[PDB]
RNA sequence: GACCGAUAGUGAACCAGUACCGUGAGGGAAAGGUGAAAAGCACCCCGGAAGGGGAGUGAAAGAGAUCCUGAAACCGUGUGCCUACAAGUAGUCAGAGCCCGUUAACGGGUGAUGGCGUGCCUUUUGUAGAAUGAACCGGCGAGUUACGAUCUCGUGCAAGGUUAAGCAGAAGAUGCGGAGCCGCAGCGAAAGCGAGUCUGAAUAGGGCGCAUGAGUACGUGGUCGUAGACCCGAAACCAGGUGAUCUACCCAUGUCCAGGGUGAAGUUCAGGUAACACUGAAUGGAGGCCCGAACCCACGCACGUUGAAAAGUGCGGGGAUGAGGUGUGGGUAGGGGUGAAAUGCCAAUCGAACCUGGAGAUAGCUGGUUCUCUCCGAAAUAGCUUUAGGGCUAGCCUCAAGGUAAGAGUCUUGGAGGUAGAGCACUGAUUGGACUAGGGGCCCCUACCGGGUUACCGAAUUCAGUCAAACUCCGAAUGCCAAUGACUUAUCCUUGGGAGUCAGACUGCGAGUGAUAAGAUCCGUAGUCGAAAGGGAAACAGCCCAGACCGCCAGCUAAGGUCCCAAAGUAUACGUUAAGUGGAAAAGGAUGUGGAGUUGCUUAGACAACCAGGAUGUUGGCUUAGAAGCAGCCACCAUUUAAAGAGUGCGUAAUAGCUCACUGGUCGAGUGACUCUGCGCCGAAAAUGUACCGGGGCUAAACGUAUCACCGAAGCUGCGGACUGUUCGAACAGUGGUAGGAGAGCGUUCUAAGGGCUGUGAAGCCAGACCGGAAGGACUGGUGGAGCGCUUAGAAGUGAGAAUGCCGGUA
RNA sequence: AGGCCCAGGCGACUGUUUAGCAAAAACACAGGUCUCUGCGAAGCCGUAAGGCGAAGUAUAGGGGCUGACGCCUGCCCGGUGCUGGAAGGUUAAGAGGAGCGCUUAGCGUAAGCGAAGGUGCGAAUUGAAGCCCCAGUAAACGGCGGCCGUAACUAUAACGGUCCUAAGGUAGCGAAAUUCCUUGUCGGGUAAGUUCCGACCCGCACGAAAGGCGCAACGAUCUGGGCACUGUCUCAACGAGAGACUCGGUGAAAUUAUAGUACCUGUGAAGAUGCAGGUUACCCGCGACAGGACGGAAAGACCCCGUGGAGCUUUACUGCAGCCU
RNA sequence: GGGGCGGUCGCCUCCUAAAAGGUAACGGAGGCGCCCAAAGGUUCCCUCAGAAUGGUUGGAAAUCAUUCGCAGAGUGUAAAGGCACAAGGGAGCUUGACUGCGAGACCUACAAGUCGAGCAGGGACGAAAGUCGGGCUUAGUGAUCCGGUGGUUCCGCAUGGAAGGGCCAUCGCUCAACGGAUAAAAGCUACCCCGGGGAUAACAGGCUUAUCUCCCCCAAGAGUCCACAUCGACGGGGAGGUUUGGCACCUCGAUGUCGGCUCAUCGCAUCCUGGGGCUGUAGUCGGUCCCAAGGGUUGGGCUGUUCGCCCAUUAAAGCGGUACGCGAGCUGGGUUCAGAACGUCGUGAGACAGUUCGGUCCCUAUCCGUCGCGGGCGCAGGAAAUUUGAGAGGAGCUGUCCUUAGUACGAGAGGACCGGGAUGGACGCACCGCUGGUGUACCAGUUGUUCUGCCAAGGGCAUCGCUGGGUAGCUAUGUGCGGACGGGAUAAGUGCUGAAAGCAUCUAAGCAUGAAGCCCCCCUCAAGAUGAGAUUUCCCAUUCCGCAAGGAAGUAAGAUCCCUGAAAGAUGAUCAGGUUGAUAGGUCUGAGGUGGAAGUGUGGCGACACAUGGAGCUGACAGAUACUAAUCGAUCGAGGACUUAACC
RNA sequence: GCCGAGGUGGUGGAAUUGGUAGACACGCUACCUUGAGGUGGUAGUUUACGGGUUCAAGUCCCGUCCUCGGUACCA
């Protein structure tokens, strides 16, 4: 016996895009290097960090990276020099 | 079932190929207006002297 | 001649394009060796001969006409040992007994008996596999060559390396020949510019460069490209021929058809008429007519089915004077003929014949691919693919050169991320109560106007409770990214050469699909197998222990075990169970027991049992002829009494007749409910045979807790070897392995300078109780009777157990 | 040296046919019909000569279809083919050459223009057959409907309405070589009949030359019944011969890893002889039997796969011969 | 999760996804192939949805103020992430929806994709600071090749041009099968062929057990009352591995398929028969349940059928396993080979979502395994017989009629258990005297032809020529027999005594009944029963070696070779005999069978009849008979190990 | 239950988003004609539903209901 029903309708899925931390806390980091790939602003730019057009957080200068917090319930990437 | 289902696709491919060679559009309709009038008011007799 | 030596080299070393095979075109073998010389065995014997035994010849006759050597399969003869109560992938290890006495050493042949043990190959996730291949033995049989590319290594010359054709030169080296090629300089599409240059408007930025400069010519080796390119294998396609001696049809021309019936047209005669029609006799001889021999054909059965026969025999069967059978001669030929049509037939071929060529077609598919040891050792994954059993790149493996100590673990520290859990603060779901606009329904009248009600539904509010992969006010353990120091081990990074692998399996865990089925499927994660032997689980890839260089008749252990198969405790202590539970399974059921926890009855007296009470208002009135409840309502009422419901049982067609209820007396101390939990019981059935302990068997030899010994592996240790790597003969560390990478060698044939051994016996062949870490190598002895080794180099037709391989011999 | 009878399906028949599985209900057949063809016919073979047709001439010769005979053969020309027409639209190459490039003497201080020539391209115009168009043809290819109401009700519709079509299946037949439902239902045969026969007719999914319906004869045809008959069977027995079996002569073959080759239960690539635990079993043959050796044979014919093949088809693609123009 | 169908093929978002990132499936949900000249930029401004009230037509809900509303709204668009310092709303001004780039990063096999501070040139807004290389982030798209367009201090085959090319900017692709094989492509194959796979489907085996079959729990209810005689809803728990399935683990270098035939065997979830308990069981009949697998379980019509229905029996016509048992055992009707036809579909070759007619079933048995028969040795001497039984096989079924007895029961109608007796069916074992069969060396009749020279009498051949009988042997359809009687232990059940637990109780102790089942009784085989047995009886303990153990070589009792043979038999074997002997052949008497022989005579013209004359013949039958053959021979075959104990 | 098709006036039924209680043929109603019927002549009645999109909806879109048929349990 094999009675026919088909049509899953749910095959497809998009390609995994690699959001999240690309560099860590206390990591030495050159200029222009992507610190955080995200959608929206799960984490904000702080000192010496810029937010991109695809709202990635990248470092503007050389220096270590710190994920501090924006006070209430909110985070922040900031790059400091040595 | 496979023997019948192979014909059921062959005839559809013949159909789509003859339709791509045919390309005979439906005829555009002629032009009508329908337009009409009423002017059904109760009117007296005398108009213009 | 660094070609062949009789399966090689021509197909053919020989009366070979022969024998055979085919109509034909065409295909196409097998098969060498007496001796130096015929001196080829006069003669005698058995024998009819064949063939022998002697004698001669001969160096040898074991050299006698398929004749040098003469292996292995296979077939025989004799005997040393074993063998007619034992199943044994046929061995190995232990092992007596017997019989020998070698290349003389911890000898050799046999082996009763014990432990262990399911061939090799290929393909596999996995093969003893009831998957494949081979009957055995022997020979033959697969990664080569040319030209070119690149990499490593070698050598010469080196910012210059080097010639090719050619000429001369013994098929040579060498001399000449620099024409050419590659490099030294790159950048740009190009003009061009030049240690810079393109883009650019830019003195900017960036790309590619050099400032950190080596190439080139040859040679070995790895690999790639073009060639049949590693062997073997298609079905097929095409070109030119050969075939109607079978068969299809046709053409010319002959020939065959025992016999028996039926009886057409016509004709004649008689009747009949106006003449015809018509009727009846006879005659006639028609017929894809009938029955049935020859002959032809094949339908039914049985037999044959390694046949008597590659289509038949036996018994019956159809046609058997015409669309007939058949002879002879002839015609049509393949993308064609022929076809009373089946794609049937065309030489035992046919949806397009056969042969030979292209041709070694192609094969992403299958099979095979041959010597050894050592170092290292995968993958079954991602992406893409007219891709899905294939391929490419990346991951993983290996070698070398580098950079060189970056890697790795753990502690401390900082982070990102929102699952498990939990919670309702969003989003969805949702249980009940409280109110609650409102929607009905009963209606009253009445401009659906005003209302009056209901325990008929209720939108929204609130309290209290639930739930969520796509819900989060929250939020772990881990894993992950880092830095920082700290130790502790070395293994990362790059460049280049070479890969293989993209069929995975199961187990534990986290999910999905499924039925929260599957030895199912599909991911994450870790292990194991793959590619892992050893011990345990009876046997068993995948479970547990643990990783094999080797020897030992040495010890300690892991898992698992200690009554006997079968090594170790009939070990100790304290409990449990009694079903063989252990050694198969649920809801549920049960006075099975063991242990914890409370409670009620409770020597002014329970429980069991014995005795008497079985009432009063009122014998209870209806649906009823009844019900003292009793086929079922209505009160769940209330005192006589130490004590009785107007009722739980029993019974009749209902009352009837009763029993318990409930308290008294006799008795004489444990009794009577409940909960948790330990070990058990039933529930409990299937297929050749005990059959769900491996077995015997066990009541501890089961289970739980605890302790001590002991056994137990190829683990670890001891001792002794060998190899690889590290530090400068020693130490330290190591050594399973498939595909695969790498390294060291053994052997064969030939050549080359050396060296020398062979008629006092070479190669080969047959034996051995010899040596080496392997491939292998000698030393004796015997056959052979003329070539052949050693050392260093070179070049390969280079090593076979597997192809349903080819040929031969033989089972 | 015939068995016979009763009924039915198909095919009229005699013939022919898959050598070597199918002998037929398949071909063929006389008959019917349609169409081609004026004779160097048409069609065919061949590039062509040359032939067949055929030393034939429409009562002849090719081709399609259906198959004696009897009664008949309905409707549709909308689509596709043929056939005829062709006023008109389109439609090739060849013809034609308006023009535009490019080059260039020359003119231009530059910028640019530029004759003639060469040369590259090229518009208008003309240009057949075909096709579009207009008719005929169905024994050409083919096709042949729905729904609603209505009669003393118990039902159907002679009848009427209305969509759609090119027309809506006529006669005859009908559970059939065609009926799925299905063993339809009724009747017969039979003790009992899924088959059979006669009816009915909700024809899944008959139907008039893919012919419809019948039909004497015929048929190694298929199908049901009956008489006779019997070892075909209840249910086997005996006898004869040829093998088998013993002896003398001769003597293969497929197969085959080596085999000293038990059976339970289990395990295991999930179906063991060979493994495990048990159980049983002296050694060696001869006649038998065939359960196992996933026995032998044939590199599965089924299924999938291969960017394999080959025959066939068509309104698949691309071409070619032919045939018109 | 075979292939086809369906569905999908590229990109984005969430969940799966296991708190980095990643991650699959034909897992769960959705979107995309765009839109916007403002929905971009900047500057300056500013805050949302709802609710409660006040408000005509305005309604439940437009717009208004009014408080409370850090968030539901809004964010072009799915969904996630994010946002009230706006990224959400307005208005002005604007074109940065710029050019050349781009240190460095994320991502990734590659091709690609994403982010990018900053620099320069030119701008926009802003006083300036500054921000702006599109939108709130992530989708809104495709390579190359070939062509088009635009521009260019590029090249341009001798030179100048040009044709043409390069560069830069750009356009043409649902190349949607989205890394795109061509600019261009659909089918049949049953007429089929090849290379592979059990990498992949069916059959059968395996895991699973949703489904199926079977069993059970709870109990509402039905059953006049009454859940539990029999039923049992709503729900729940299991077994089995026979159904339909799931998965693809073995096999595609072949594991033959359904039904039937032959032959079975096994399970018990029992169809009959046996024993029981409960009843809503009066009796006959029953219903359900428990134990029991020992035996039995039919013959026909139609169908290929299993199945099913029907007819007629039965005590019953059980369900299932064994490759839906069994094709190296058989059949081949059905299905799925080639021919052909119908209906129907397709334009078609062909096909079936159908039906119909016809169609090659190969194999000498090696091993195991079965059923039989031999040959060797063993069994501490060699022999001949008779045996016990470990063990093993077989058998094991049951009807009807009569009597008890018209008794028990019943109001009747109807009608018994138990206890006896007869006679059957199927099956089994024997045997042939009877009934029959067969009887091919028996007897008779007769045809055709031919031979014995002829008549007569015979022979050959024609299936033994045919036909009528038929002995022995073998045989059933025939006859005789059997499965009986019983013990012992049980199963379900029924009980005594009887506590634990003053009672009660088939309980732990103690006892006993109780089935066709178990063990025996019955029949067969059976000491290879290597555990080799036990009885009774025969023969006896010789000859050399050799120094022994031991060897060999004559024998005894006994047996065999060879021979006559059948009661036996494939061959071996067994058995009866081998000259003091009836073992076979012949003989001669007989039985039996056939039936009236030949010759002769008589009667008839003759075919022929009758007498001599129950004659003649006679195979296997049985009784005598030494006639013939079983001759003479030859071979094999004991000398009895050791220890201990007991005896004398 | 799944797939495919249609749901208009009493009837059958056309309508590419653009005016339909119906535009087209029948019924039906009122009148006329006729002795009275029939024919004939004159006039007359929200697209299955609910919610959008649109300036406009039978139509375009999302859901519900019904009926035909194919595809199943069972007899
Ligand atoms: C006569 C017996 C034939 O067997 C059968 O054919 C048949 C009975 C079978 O059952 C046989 C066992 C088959 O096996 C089966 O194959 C199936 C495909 C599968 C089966 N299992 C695997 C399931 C398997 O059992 C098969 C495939 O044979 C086809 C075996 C295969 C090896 C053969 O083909 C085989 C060689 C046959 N053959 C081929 C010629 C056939 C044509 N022909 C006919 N007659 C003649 C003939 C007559 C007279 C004279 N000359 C010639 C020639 C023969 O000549 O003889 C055969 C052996």
């Amino acid at each position: 016996s094999k009675k026919g029903v088909g049509s899953t309708k749910n095959g497809r899925d998009s390609e995994a895009k690699r959001l999240g931390a690309k560099r860590a806390d206390g990591q030495f980091v050159t200029g222009g290097s992507i610190l955080y790939r995200q959608r929206g602003t799960k984490i904000y730019p702080g000192e010496n960090v810029g937010r991109g057009g695809d709202d990635t957080l990248f470092a503007k200068i050389d220096g270590t990276v710190k994920f501090e917090r924006f006070g209430r319930d909110r985070k922040k990437v900031s790059v400091y020099p040595v | 079932a496979k023997r019948t289902d192979a014909q059921i696709k062959s005839k559809q491919k013949r159909l789509e190929k003859e339709l791509e060679k045919a390309k005979a559009e439906p005829v555009t309709p002629e032009y009508t207006v329908r337009f009409s009038i009423d002017t059904t008011h109760k009117t007296g007799k005398r108009f213009l002297e």
